[PDB]
């Protein structure tokens, strides 16, 4: 009947593709072929029809050598298994004798410049170079140490049977190989006589080599000593560096990411996203927003605000009634939408280039936000590391560095805003910038390094603002609307002023036609403040 | 509340050389037991010398000839065994040394001692960080690992426990203790591991189990960059059912600390506390435990974290300041007990590690 | 790059005392011939070369030993089978080739700087693009899907030739028992049947009826 | 020109695909099928004086798979085989043990390899019947013989002795 072909019309609509028509076709086709059940039927279906709950309820009603795993498979039957002498009764009801798996990779493989920094690296040189001398020199001491105790003992007895007395293949010791390992490696080539000599006559051979070993033993305590003091001033330069795994790369996608041409795009894909979705029927109202930003402090926005305004106070390019422009743009009509001079909205119809400032002012305040918060969290952590250390026992309950006061710690943040202001003027050089900033901020400091970048930027979407006659325009029609009191207001009377929001967007579209139009809201709840931003 | 507790300890354990450049140093317990000698921990744990195992123990699960492979090689007769070395893959990944069937008695000796205690109920809890290898087949040795210890040692427990749990936390998959019990009822192997190219390259998550051990393995691929509270909010919630559905009477830990932030082979990104954060939640849980070694190759890190889940073990806090010991300069230039993670991104998204572990817990719904 | 190594590794000196085989075309273990750049495997020639059986000094090659000796001497189908046998002799132990006849048979990422490509192509279970996460492209039909998009998810990339969860064929390599060959001929017994639409819609509401006749 | 080839396919599929080995002493070696071959098709023709030429093509088979095995009919994944028979018997019969899936390769190689012998016409035609017929009869009990259930697989010290 039409039902069915309306569900034909309808799986072609919301499929978009013919190929993939086809391989439904198959599937039920296929079924009509009797090699499917129903329910096998439905788990072919649900594939295609796991996302709409409609459709696939009307289908439903519509209707009314082996090998396991990915790497287990078996032994040959007529195998000759590897016998084994200890096996008892658990060792044959309970060990595997017929799957085997396999080791598809190598350890220490091509992992060197996966995803490591060049500052790892040189750790890990550095912990191989402190490692080969422990071992030896531990190797050393262990030796010295045995023969000492088997010398304390030889010198005990009554000398008739000390020449009786032999040496085992372990020197002695519990290991048959490392005292002999431990002579091979101290003597060169000589060494295996010298065992036989040890082994033979003790007596005479072990206060020699103990007084060689003393030695050799002493003198690579003090090269240790020299080259313990130049490994150090290497962990130093490169710790902090190796915990950071973005900086690097940060720098060059934050320096990309913030052109006026992927922040367009950015929302053109979201917006060609929605269109495809509402060609396809989905089940979606055509009113919700496409990018959600928030703001979860206003003190904040001063902040960033009095930065910007400590920029562009020290410019040449911009003349004085345009710096009185721009102070009085940013420090009242800013604040205003965001009505810093619940349920209560603004509205904000917005050319391109508005659109460009206010997303690099959510992220300037974003950046902002994270600094605190890691410089909060910072404060809270030492505070509690005193109260928690202050009161321990340590195992009664049966040089170094100095840490920064607490004073220091809740000064960082002030002490960053007057770093990254000098920054703007330049007097600092980038390079002990950003060491200053890690060395406070560990490693969530990989996101404040293109401050000055994003600063800068922002200051010439002010110019530009300012500049062009559209964004006068659309500011003072924003103000005559508001003026009216059809530019935003409650949440309940969005009903009431529909009819003069719809003349609003009329008069946007009218104003600014060869270019794409913005809506943008700003919502207001419990203290913070979203963004919402849509495309038209 | 505080309980007895046993450490073996053979001191010449760290003395033997991989070779140069080997990421497997076997330092590194020898540092550890260092710094938990220089926290005054030792007055309320007792530490034990382990008897070497011997070949009669190793056959139990070993086939003979690999045993005499591995008691009859040396670093000077290369030559008179290179057929059996390449057939027994010993080489490049997995070298010949001197000693190595010392090495290898000695790290299977502590964990089965430890599991004779255990099963004799004069603790219930024991420690043996040389052990743990867990990359060691039937008859080939992989991964670093020569005689896979943790197979023998859970074969003696069974011998008066009906079911015992194994968990792995190293990065790694722990393939040879899975296949060794791939078709039985009596162990489960879990296992959380990164997937993806890496060693050994198994480890899915459809490889279920066989046999009557069918619903009886269960593994969990991840990917680069887990973080703490991420492998937290994913092991309390398995484990606690695991151990609910299965009821064991023995667990055993595989401490593998290779998935630590900042390791030479590892990509993972938990911190020490998030490492422990396991090993509490395990203990809550009141039965008779077993840890053992593995993995780990920032060695500094590896003796960091070994010793802190050990002072746990003990319901032992100890300061963030590390006391002096032989080898201080290692921990420079902060010389602090607690390491901060590195920041790269975390690939393992929300949603995957909602999705997995609902796979995981509608697999695990199917035990009897 | 100062290195500390070779420092070390003298200060601690016991004393002591004073590109591809051209038989198989794959690379490995290769003996190149002297007289001409051809190399072959050790298990590449007749009989295979074995490690303890190279002499001590220059390798030649099959190819070059023929020429080198060829320069020093300057209804009975048993004729047939004779010249066969002189000939597989003759012949270089390069590999099995299979018969080509049955052997053989972008634009979803960032751009270079960076950017989404327009117009996009959407994950099929979101009709999300690529910003979100890499998207992977099925190799038989242009579907798009996600990495956690799955049912299960994948953890990792696949580096072959990827199999999207929307086609039927999965049904085909459940079976784990049958030979590669039927399961071959299943898929291309699809591969290549299109526009049906008639007969599959009369079954469709042929079995609808809930009274069989 | 070769017949049901597909079964060439699950050959390569089993062998350097899916790294499934065959049994070395897996049944019926190739001089035994060639044999079996040679007694069946004796009992066909009413008086088949050409048994003179039958037996001898069938030996000459026998003595085509002799020397060409391990030059250019096994695979790179097939090399530790040929050296291990090689190695374990070397005396007993080399034209044995190997089933009879290596022998279709013999003749899928032949057919191309053969373009380099300039042989009559006459003689070049009757070693085409032979062939034709040869595969025919192979064709028609392909499934009572060929089985692909049995083949075991390489674990990873096999691995190591191939590549
Ligand atoms: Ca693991
Ligand atoms: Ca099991
Ligand atoms: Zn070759
Ligand atoms: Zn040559
Ligand atoms: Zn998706
Ligand atoms: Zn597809």
């Amino acid at each position: 009947t039409l039902q069915e072909f309306s569900f034909f019309d309808k799986v072609r609509r919301v499929l978009k593709s013919q190929e993939v028509y086809e391989n439904f076709l198959r599937c039920i086709a296929l079924f009509n072929q009797e090699l499917v059940s129903g329910s096998e039927l439905l788990q072919l279906v649900s594939p295609f029809l796991g996302k709409f709950p409609e459709l696939f309820a009307q289908f439903k009603s519509f209707l009314g050598c082996k090998r396991i795993g990915s790497s287990y498979r078996a032994l040959p039957k007529t195998y000759q298994q590897p016998k084994c002498s200890g096996r008892t009764a658990i060792c044959k009801e309970v060990l595997n004798d017929t799957w085997v798996s396999f080791p598809s990779w190598s350890e220490d493989s091509t992992f060197v410049s996966s995803k490591k920094t060049p500052y790892e690296e040189q750790l890990h040189r550095c912990e191989d170079e402190r490692f080969e001398l422990d071992v030896v020199l531990e190797t050393n001491l262990a030796t010295i140490r045995v023969l000492e105790s088997v010398q304390k003992k030889l010198s005990r007895m009554a000398p008739e049977d000390q020449e009786k007395f032999r040496l085992d293949d372990s020197l002695g010791g519990t290991s048959e190989v490392i005292q002999r390992r431990a002579i091979y490696r101290i003597y060169g080539d000589k060494a295996p006589e010298i065992i036989e000599s040890l082994k033979k006559n003790p007596v005479t051979a072990v206060p020699v080599v103990l007084k060689r070993l003393k030695a050799k033993e002493e003198e690579w305590r003090e090269a240790q000593q020299g080259f313990n003091k130049i490994w150090r001033e290497q962990y130093e330069k490169a710790y902090l560096k190796s915990l950071d795994h973005q900086a690097v790369n940060f720098k060059q996608n934050d320096t990309k990411a913030l052109r006026s041409k992927s922040l367009l795009n950015e929302i053109e894909s979201v917006y060609d996203e929605h269109q495809e979705q509402h060609s396809e029927g989905r089940s979606a109202p055509s009113s919700e927003p496409h990018l959600i930003f928030v703001y979860e402090d206003r003190q904040i926005l001063e902040d960033a605000a009095a930065l910007i305004s400590y920029y562009v106070k020290r410019q040449p390019a911009i003349q004085k009634e345009d710096q009185g422009t721009i102070h009085q743009l940013l420090h009242q009509f800013v604040p205003s939408l965001f009505f810093s001079q619940d349920d209560v909205y603004s509205l904000f119809f917005a050319n391109n280039n508005w659109y460009f400032f206010l997303r690099l002012h959510q992220t300037l305040c974003s950046r902002l936000l994270k600094i605190y918060r890691q410089a909060q969290k910072q404060l809270l952590e030492y505070r509690t590391e005193k109260e928690r250390e202050k009161l321990l026992c340590e195992g009664r309950r049966e040089l170094r560095l100095k840490q920064p006061s607490e004073v220091e710690l809740e000064e960082y943040y002030p002490a960053f805003l007057d770093m990254v202001r000098s920054l703007l003027e330049g007097s600092i050089d980038p390079t002990q910038y950003e060491d200053t900033l890690r060395e406070m901020f560990t490693i969530h400091a990989y996101v404040g390094f293109t401050m000055d970048k994003l600063v800068q930027n922002i200051a010439r979407q002010l110019h530009h603002l300012v500049s062009d006659d559209v964004c006068l325009k659309v500011v003072e029609l924003y103000l005559n609307e508001k003026k009216r009191g059809a530019a935003g207001g409650n949440l309940s009377s969005r009903c009431v002023r529909a009819a003069r929001e719809t003349s609003y967007q009329w008069k946007a579209e009218r104003c600014m036609a060869d270019e794409n139009c913005f809506k943008v809201m700003f919502l207001q709840r419990k203290g913070q403040v979203i963004m919402t931003i849509e495309l038209l | 509340g505080k309980k007895k507790v046993c450490y073996y300890y053979d001191g010449d354990i760290g003395n033997y050389y991989y070779g140069q450049g080997h990421p497997m140093k076997p330092h590194r317990i020898r540092m550890t037991h260092n710094l938990l000698l220089n926290y005054g921990l030792y007055r309320k744990m007792e530490i034990y010398r382990p008897h070497k195992a011997t070949a009669e123990e190793m056959t139990k699960y070993h086939s003979d000839e690999y045993i005499k492979f591995l008691r009859s090689i040396r670093p000077d007769n290369m030559s008179e065994y290179s057929k059996q070395m390449q057939r027994f893959n010993v080489g490049e990944d997995c070298p010949v040394f001197d000693g190595l069937f010392e090495f290898c008695q000695l790290s299977t000796g502590g964990s089965v001692a430890g599991a004779v205690k255990l099963n004799r109920q004069q603790t219930d809890m024991a420690v043996n960080w040389a052990g743990g290898l867990h990359h060691a087949k039937k008859s080939e040795a992989s991964g670093f690992c020569y005689v896979n210890d943790i197979v023998l040692a859970i074969l003696e427990l069974l011998k008066y426990h009906q079911r015992v749990l194994y968990i792995d936390i190293d990065i790694h998959h722990g393939d040879g203790v899975e296949e060794a019990f791939y078709t039985t009822d009596r162990v489960m192997t879990v296992s959380f591991h990164k997937y993806g190219e890496y060693f050994p390259g198994t480890g899915d998550l459809r490889d279920i189990g066989a046999g009557k051990g069918k619903y009886y393995a269960v593994n969990f691929p991840m990917r680069d960059g887990i973080d703490d509270e991420s492998y937290g909010q994913i092991f309390k919630p398995i484990i606690s059912k695991v151990m609910e559905m299965y009821q064991p009477s023995a667990v055993v830990l595989q401490c593998g600390a290779d998935s630590l932030s900042g390791d030479r082979l590892g990509c993972f990104n938990l911190t020490v506390k998030g490492h422990a954060k396991c090993v509490e939640v395990v203990k809550t849980f009141n039965l008779p435990l077993l840890m053992l070694g593995g993995g780990g190759y920032t060695i500094r890190n590896v003796a960091r974290c070994w010793t802190y889940e050990t002072a746990v073990a003990l319901d032992c806090e100890i300061p963030n300041e590390l006391p002096y010991n032989d080898y201080f300069e290692y921990f420079g230039p902060d010389f602090k007990l607690h390491i901060s993670p590195s920041n790269m991104t975390n690939q393992n998204t929300p949603e995957y590690m909602e999705k997995i572990k609902q796979r995981l817990f509608e697999n695990l719904r199917m035990l009897p | 790059s100062g290195g500390l190594m070779e420092q070390i590794q003298a200060l601690l000196a016991p004393p002591k005392t004073d590109d591809s085989c051209d038989s198989c075309k794959e690379g490995g273990d290769l003996l190149c011939c002297d007289h001409c750049p051809a190399a072959f495997h050790l298990q590449c020639c007749n009989p295979p070369l074995s490690e303890e059986m190279l002499p001590p000094g220059e390798w030649m090659c099959h190819r070059c030993t023929v020429r080198r000796k060829k320069r020093e001497q300057k209804p009975q189908l048993r004729r047939p089978f004779e010249l066969l046998i002189a000939a597989a002799m003759e012949r270089n132990p390069t590999q099995f080739q299979l018969p080509n006849e049955l052997t053989c048979t972008t634009q979803h990422e960032l751009d270079h700087n960076g950017l989404v490509p327009l117009p996009v192509k959407v994950c099929f279970t979101c009709n999300r693009s690529c910003r979100v996460a890499p998207l992977i492209q099925c190799d038989y039909c242009p579907l798009l899907f996600h990495m956690d998009c799955l049912e299960p998810p994948l953890t990792a990339m696949p580096l072959g030739r990827w199999m999207c969860p929307n086609h039927i064929e999965h049904v085909v390599l459940n079976q784990k028992n049958m030979t590669l060959s039927n399961r071959c001929q299943v898929f291309d017994r699809f591969q290549d049947t299109v526009s049906q639409h008639v007969v599959k819609v009369d079954f469709l509401n042929r079995i609808h009826k809930k009274h069989p006749p | 020109p070769e017949e049901l080839k597909p079964w060439l396919v699950d050959d390569w599929d089993l062998i350097t695909r899916q790294k499934q080995l065959f049994y070395l002493p897996a049944k019926k070696n190739v001089d035994s099928i060639l044999e079996d071959y040679a007694n069946y098709k004796k009992s066909r023709g009413n008086t088949d004086n050409k048994e003179y030429a039958v037996n001898e093509v069938v030996a000459g088979i026998k003595e085509y798979f002799n020397v060409m095995l391990g030059t250019q009919l096994l695979y790179k994944f097939e090399r530790p085989q040929y050296a291990e028979i090689l190695a374990d018997h070397p005396d007993a019969p080399m034209s044995q043990v190997y089933g009879a899936p290596h022998l279709l390769r013999l003749f899928v190689r032949i057919g191309a390899m053969l373009a380099y012998t300039p042989l009559d016409e006459k003689s070049l035609a009757l070693l085409l019947n032979y062939l034709h017929d040869f595969l025919k009869y192979l064709a028609k009990n392909s499934a009572t013989l060929f089985s692909a259930s049995d083949y075991e697989v390489a674990p990873p010290e096999y691995h190591r002795k191939a590549v």
